[PDB]
């Protein structure tokens, strides 16, 4: 959006090994002022067709050593 | 062939990938695959190997298609 601020809600958990779960990017889940900005819709099956050269996905791994103490919350 | 047609081979299928949403994947094979590779008492040279594919949403095929899948 060129006129308003854009909010993007992610799913960055890389180690969620559930088969039905997949890393995805979402647009305007929350309004820019903190309120609800609408429903969340899948985009990962699309980001290949939207000229994203590996620059539209955020992945987070809280514990790189799996020590049982997540660094980042 | 099919199981209901002939019973020459006791087992002829070893699943590796099941309904993956990503065409690009570098997955670690489970110990079951390794066990099944050595899980037959028949002569290894007397049995051939085949690779199978099942997919959906491919109702259009181009002139040239590329298939790359190796073992590490």
């Amino acid at each position: 959006d060129p006129t308003d601020e854009d909010s993007w809600t992610f799913a960055t958990n890389t180690k969620n090994t559930t088969s039905s779960f997949n890393v995805d990017t979402f647009y305007q889940v929350f309004d820019e002022n903190g309120a609800s900005g609408g429903s969340a819709l899948t985009l990962r099956t699309t980001l290949s067709s939207l000229m994203c050269e590996d620059n539209c996905v955020l992945t987070l791994d809280v514990d790189a050593q799996s020590s049982g103490t997540p660094v980042v919350t | 062939v099919n199981n209901d047609t002939r019973n020459v081979d006791k087992n002829n299928a070893i699943l590796l990938v099941s309904n993956s949403t990503n065409s690009q994947a570098y997955v670690d094979l489970t110990n079951a695959v390794s066990d099944a590779v050595y899980g037959s008492t028949n002569t290894d040279s007397n049995v051939n190997i085949g690779f199978a594919m099942y997919f959906t949403g491919v109702g259009d095929l181009a002139a040239k298609e590329v298939i790359v899948m190796d073992f590490f």
